[PDB]
């Protein structure tokens, strides 16, 4: 919006970059049984037969 | 695990670190 000044835009950008860094952190740190699920393209195979 | 942290920042706020050192309105 044009009403916002440059300092207000700076504050909004600071909050936005903080939340994007939060997203990146959640992506990197989340791990299940020694597997970083949301950190690399791959495929999981579940043996559901005899 | 190790190195799984969030960093918080602390800025020293006082008269010197704000330019309000010597603020006078009289001679």
């Amino acid at each position: 919006t044009g009403t916002n000044s440059e300092s207000d835009l700076s504050s909004i950008q600071d909050e936005i970059k903080s939340r994007l860094d939060e997203i990146d952190r959640v992506s990197g740190q989340t791990q299940f049984n020694g597997v970083n699920v949301l950190a690399k393209n791959g495929s999981m195979k579940i043996q559901v037969g005899a | 695990n190790d190195n799984q942290t969030i960093t918080i920042d602390l800025k020293q706020i006082d008269a010197k670190t704000l330019g309000l050192d010597g603020f006078s309105v009289k001679n």
